[PDB]
RNA sequence: UGUAUUCAACGAGUAUAUAGCCUUGGCCGACAGGCCCGGGUAAUCUUGGAAUUUCAUCGUGAUGGGGAUAGAUCAUUGCAAUUGGUCUUCAACGAGGAAUGCCUAGUAAGCGCGAGUCAUCACUCGCGUUGACUACGUCCCUGCCCUUUGUACACACCG
RNA sequence: UUCCGUUAACGAACGAGACCUCAGCCUGCUAACUAGCUAUGCGGAGCCCUCCGCAGCUAGCUUCUUAGAGGGACUAUC
């Protein structure tokens, strides 16, 4: 009863999927249905600039470039086990998020 | 609401605003970096520091702590700020830096100074050290000059990982004094000495 | 107007290496050898044309 | 068979009146004839690739000239298809025949580089060949009455008097006194 | 029957769905003979003209395109259906007429059972195009 | 022994040629080409299929890929009937069970494997080609030794230490009383299941793909890479790119044919 | 048995629907045919003098193929090059008012409907229309 | 030039104050522009995403190629005039001397799209589309590297 | 200055290579209601068949798009 999402965002594609296995095993430790995990389409932050404080010089640019990666679970489940599951420890670099569905 | 992309640009440049700050203000400590993470209802940003004793002075700390609170808007009792030792003084860069600029700056030699501070990196054990110094020593003209030894990559992914590189602008007497400071580390599986995977060209055997 | 098949290739000759020396036989009379030199590419087992058969060439030109 | 050009096209009629121009033209009726000029096959990879590559490629693919003209194939075989009609019911001929016997008579044979006059390599004579023919028919083409098909139908017919035959003539001249 | 054949080229995939019948082939839901540009059709019509009409009398072919451009869509149906009839035979007919069917296509072209890898290449900087650069003053 | 006829349909290595037991002509030909054949294709996998075999009833086929997974497959329609993964490493061998309803699957993971064909319970006890005892199991080691075990409660029953080479195979009676090996050092050594000791040696010259007993003639083949060698068990040889090796032999039921899983694909029946 | 939209082409498909409207004389006219520019872009108005009926056509077979498209999307789909001069060129949109008011003559011959969805869909008389029309071909 | 087929990727997009961003849809307006219904803090909504291609008026004419330049006029942006709509005006220009730059495969060449710039106004960084000729050789020129050699140069032959 | 060798040199540090990102192949796996494919049911037109749209909290699947672990090429065979 009162389906819950849950959204992992981060950076770093290991932690990501580390703790996206961790969550999604610990959901089915309480033999509860779970439809994913869905790999949200990575998002490219792309930035170029140039390198020479004056512009004196042949003109080069170096191109920054971040990736952010995102994963979806939804889980059919009362709020409060998934608060239980996710209440466990975390890794850096990965945000959790928590909505009704 | 805030949108992801501008919350992440705005915690990474808050980020560089936090070492900004924090590394002009622990000259005499030696700022050695800061761990930030979030946890539920709580942000902890625990500051690293070559010398831990006089970084809590534990008043001044908490002092610290609402400094980000009040500063950036945070929301009270969900932020938290402490101290911590390096795990290797001598390993690490910017330790090292401001050690040198600190040592020139009492009034020993140059020279000496960065021969102290290259013993005391293979002291704490790295691969390979490279001091570099730039800038105007005795005379009008301005001359570089590096003490390198061990061993010393200058390429490739591998220098992004394996090698712990700090820059300093010495305010000196006659002027400024760049000084760089470049360590290699070597293969820790465990990762608390310097990455936890091994080089390219590092290959070890089995023996049959 | 004696065709020629060109029998081997003495590599790339000339200012700009752009002319071919080549060794030919004619395919009126197998047993005549001749050398000469062609533009553009030219490979082994090629046939060749020609106006004037009676020119000759150098080796390595 | 059951390939022809267009399906209106037969090349079990076309044969080459030379033993030493017949591998570097793909007009055998055995393979190597195609539908149409156009597909999107690599042929400059390596040494000697574009000898497999049909003749009526070369054709419509040396016409996309000047720079407001390239990248656009589709004009270059729909005109090659006009000219090839033209070319048909004018001459009640193999239009594969005509422009066999243009690119047969319209190859140079000899120049002369360094001032020493020398042969030329037969995949460069159907080259020369096809690029003195095109650039003929722009010539004919730019700033005058006619289309393209009607200029390159004429030159594919003189040449089979004719522009790339006096182009011939004047490098042939330059070539023999030297 | 019932397979399913991806035909790319570039950035131009057709994807055709088999089904059995009385041979009806539709691209995006329009007839196969209603391809445009019609000067090009030929060249979608390769493998009907090639292999025949008795090899796909009873099955017929359904193919929706998306991307690129118009010739690589033209590309991409050009080596879907040929993918799809291979189909027909290697997984509901039997191996002797696919096997036959896939070596006749291969003599004629390459590219009707190998997809051609050419991709655009990024576009380097200090430079107009992808790999040409500015004109060279000195002075 | 004469030659039958040849074979040409394949592209790369057929590593196992397995026949029905009914003496159907169904066979099922496993390979290294990424793709399985019917005397029907398979390609199921994404790998290089190693080992193949059928079942008792002869309709079904199961193979093993490189990939280090196993599936059985239903012959008719060509499809999966079941998949069996959990072999981190590559597999190398398959095997039913005495009664066709165990599946024993050896590969690179230093360990054997038996799944049920339904079932979900799987049990585990680098190990070469495995061949159960038509009831112990037989298998080959890393350190030129053969294990035997025992089925009661998958225990370890004996070992034999008497192969100078490794052993790339193993080779059971056709009543499962006999045992047999052979690898780099030519000599196929011969036991006896019941006291597990070494009864005889024979002398072939270099690594033996597979060793095939005769269910009728009692006789033992093996694809010798110098010559493949026939014996009858009188311990007496009473077969023949410059690199020419076979890769399995497989006896027919008849037992006046037998075929040959080679390199590049020459599949040769004698006769 | 049966020629649908689908199976005959969309140029001698549109022509033939635009001599379906002319004789069929039910829907209105404005009072600037000639004299309006279909786009901005355009130099020349459009030297049919009939262009009105073949446009109208032209969205009779577009809200048939696809539905949901609001004035802003024929706006859109009828653009095309603007050349600036010595500036380079670029891409511009169609008439607006022209296209508004040609919708709702067709909403006014019952072809077509307005949506929740945003836009406009085709109603079944006038597809059915279509498709015998398509038929007649 | 005018009709009518129609096939992409990259990225970006809100403070909700009525509403600063992306804008869907409806209405009004020839176009430029304005009002209402609203969605999206985002794989949801924008995002349903040109050269080319049947058909015709031109017809070889500095001509409907070209639109420099001008005048009249409306409105948007901006606190304050930049740009964009309509018509009228219709300059040089008919492949360009010495010299000169880029490029070998989905590349060159041709056509657009996005972003940066931004209260308003597009060169640079990427994206995609159509898509070839030749070469696959050489040190002839322009250089670079190495070996031998000569030197009265060493600020090093602009000695 | 990549290697084999020759060797009054031997043994080593950089650079190169190695490395990382993206694209190129996978009817193999992981799994997708903020993405899709097919069948069916309903409604739309000329029972079936051509055909457009809507549901089926699983009709089924991930071949088609997404993103991850992996594999694939190493010059091995001629
Ligand atoms: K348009
Ligand atoms: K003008
Ligand atoms: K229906
Ligand atoms: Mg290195
Ligand atoms: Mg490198
Ligand atoms: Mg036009
Ligand atoms: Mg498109
Ligand atoms: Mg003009
Ligand atoms: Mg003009
Ligand atoms: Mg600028
Ligand atoms: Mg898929
Ligand atoms: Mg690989």
């Amino acid at each position: 009863q009162h389906r819950i999402r849950i959204t992992l965002s981060s950076k770093s594609v290991k932690n990501l999927e580390k703790v996206c296995s961790d969550l999604v095993r610990g959901a089915k430790d309480k033999l509860l249905r779970v439809k994913g995990p869905v790999r949200m389409p990575t998002k490219v932050l792309n930035i170029t600039t140039r390198k020479s404080p004056c512009g004196e010089g042949t003109n080069t640019w170096d191109r920054f470039e971040m990736r952010v990666h995102k994963r979806v679970i939804d889980l059919v489940s009362s709020p409060d086990v998934v608060k239980q599951i996710t209440s466990i420890t975390i890794e850096p670099g990965v945000e959790v998020e928590v909505t009704i569905s | 609401q805030i949108s992801k992309k501008k919350k992440f640009v705005s915690d990474g440049v808050f980020y560089a605003e936090l070492n900004e700050m924090l590394t002009r203000e622990l000259a005499e400590d030696g700022y050695s970096g800061v761990e930030v993470r979030v946890t539920p209802m709580r942000t902890e940003i625990i500051i690293r520091a070559t010398r831990t004793q006089n970084v809590l002075g534990g008043r001044r700390i908490r002092e610290l702590t609402s400094v980000v609170q009040k500063r950036f808007n945070f929301p009270e009792n969900g932020v938290e700020l402490y101290a911590e030792k390096v795990v290797n003084r001598g390993l690490c860069a910017i330790a090292q830096a401001e050690s040198l600029r600190y040592k020139l700056l009492g009034g020993l030699a140059v020279r000496r100074a960065c021969y102290g501070v290259l013993r005391f990196v293979m002291e704490s054990g790295a691969k390979g050290c490279e001091v570099i110094v730039s800038g105007k020593l005795r005379a009008q003209r301005a001359k570089s000059m590096k003490f390198k030894d061990g061993y010393m990559i200058s390429s490739g992914q591998p220098v992004n990982e394996y090698i712990d590189a700090a820059v300093r602008h010495v305010l000196l007497r006659q002027g400024v004094l760049g000084i760089k400071v470049k360590i290699m580390l070597d293969w820790d599986p465990k990762g608390k000495l310097g990455p936890t995977t091994p080089l390219p060209d590092l290959v070890t055997i089995h023996p049959p | 107007v004696k065709l020629a098949v060109v029998v081997k290739v003495m590599g790339r000759t000339g200012s700009r290496g752009q002319v071919t020396q080549v060794r030919v036989k004619f395919l009126d009379d197998q047993n005549r050898l001749i050398m000469r030199n062609v533009k553009g590419p030219v490979r082994e087992g090629d046939i060749l044309t020609l106006l004037e058969s009676e020119r000759e060439a150098r080796r390595l030109r | 068979g059951d390939v022809k050009l267009f399906n209106r096209w037969t090349f079990e009629d076309v044969q080459v009146s030379d033993i030493s121009l017949n591998d570097y033209l793909a007009v055998t009726s055995m393979k190597h004839y195609t539908f149409l000029p156009h597909s999107a096959g690599r042929y400059s990879a390596k040494r000697f690739r574009k000898a497999q590559c049909p003749i009526i490629e070369r054709l419509t693919n040396s016409l996309m000239m000047h720079g407001r003209n390239n990248g656009k194939k589709i004009m270059a075989v729909r005109i090659i298809k006009h000219t090839m009609e033209i070319i048909h019911l004018l001459t009640d001929a193999n239009p594969i025949q005509i422009i066999v016997d243009a690119i047969i008579n319209s190859g140079p044979r000899e120049d002369a580089t360094r001032r020493q006059a020398v042969d030329i390599s037969p995949l460069r004579r159907v080259n020369q060949a096809i690029y003195l023919l095109t650039t003929g028919a722009r010539e004919s083409a730019f700033r005058n009455v006619k289309t393209i098909a009607e200029c390159l139908a004429d030159e594919l017919i003189n040449a089979a008097n004719s522009y790339a035959i006096k182009k011939k003539d004047e490098i042939e001249r330059v070539a023999k006194a030297n | 029957g019932t397979v399913q054949c991806f035909g790319r080229k570039k950035t131009a995939v057709a994807v055709a769905y088999c089904k059995p019948g009385r041979g009806l082939i539709k691209v995006n839901g329009a007839p196969i003979e209603l391809i445009r540009p019609e000067m090009l059709r030929l060249k979608a019509f390769e493998p009907i003209l090639l292999a025949g009409r008795s090899r796909f009398k009873d099955i017929d072919m359904r193919i929706r395109v998306r991307g690129g451009g118009k010739t690589s869509q033209i590309y991409s149906i050009r080596q879907a259906i040929a993918k799809s009839l291979v189909a027909y035979y290697q997984k509901y007919v039997d191996e002797a007429a696919k096997k036959e069917v896939k070596e006749i296509f291969a003599r004629y072209d390459r590219t009707l059972l190998v997809a051609d890898p050419r991709r655009c290449e990024p576009k380097k900087f200090g430079g107009r195009g992808a790999r040409a650069r500015f004109q060279k003053s000195y002075r | 022994l004469a030659l039958v006829g040849t074979m040409r349909g394949h592209n790369d290595v057929v590593t196992a040629i397995a026949a029905p037991i009914d003496n159907s002509p169904y066979i099922v030909s496993g390979s290294r080409d990424k793709s399985l054949l019917v005397w029907r294709r398979l390609t199921g996998h994404g790998h290089f299929v190693q080992d193949v075999v059928i079942s008792s009833d002869g309709q079904f086929a199961l193979s093993g890929s490189w990939d280090g997974e196993l599936r059985l497959w239903d012959l008719s329609t060509g499809l999966t009937t079941r998949r069996f993964v959990g072999h981190t490493k590559d597999v190398i061998s398959v095997a039913f069970s005495v009664d066709n309803r165990q599946i024993v699957s050896a590969s690179r993971d230093n360990t054997i494997k038996l799944w049920n064909t339904l079932g979900e319970c799987k049990y585990t006890i680098w190990v070469s080609c495995v061949r159960f005892s038509p009831p112990t199991i037989v298998s080959g080691s890393w350190d030129k030794t053969v294990k035997v075990w025992n089925l009661t409660n998958c225990k370890l029953r004996s070992t034999l230490a008497g192969h100078g080479g490794y052993v790339n195979a193993v080779a059971v009676s056709p009543d499962g009383s006999l045992c047999a090996s052979g690898g780099k050092d030519g000599v196929t050594l011969l036991w006896d299941l019941s006291e597990g000791k070494r009864l005889y040696q024979l002398e072939a010259g270099s690594i033996i793909h597979a060793l095939c007993f005769s269910p009728n003639r009692y006789w033992l083949c093996a694809a010798t890479e110098e010559s493949v060698k026939i014996w009858d068990l009188s311990k007496h040889v009473v077969l023949k790119n410059q690199m020419l090796y076979c890769t399995s032999l497989s006896w027919s039921a008849d037992g006046s044919t037998l075929y040959t899983g080679y390199t590049d694909g020459t599949i040769r029946v004698f006769k | 048995t049966a020629r649908t939209v689908k199976d005959v082409n969309p140029h001698e498909f549109v022509k033939a629907y635009s001599a379906h409207l002319k004789r069929s004389g039910k829907m209105e006219l404005p009072e600037w045919v000639d004299i309006v520019k279909t786009a901005r872009f355009k130099e020349l108005p459009p030297s049919d003098a009939d262009w009105y009926y073949i446009r109208a056509a032209s969205m009779a077979r577009k809200i048939y193929l696809r539905q949901g498209i609001g004035i802003g999307g024929f706006q859109k789909i009828y653009g095309g090059r603007q050349r600036n001069g010595s500036r380079p060129p670029h891409f511009c949109k169609s008439s607006g008012a022209v296209s508004r008011n040609i919708l709702q003559e067709l909403q006014k011959m019952g072809i077509i409907d307005v949506d929740p969805k945003g836009g406009r869909l085709i109603t079944s008389q006038g597809r059915r229309d279509l498709d015998q029309v398509a038929g007649t071909v």
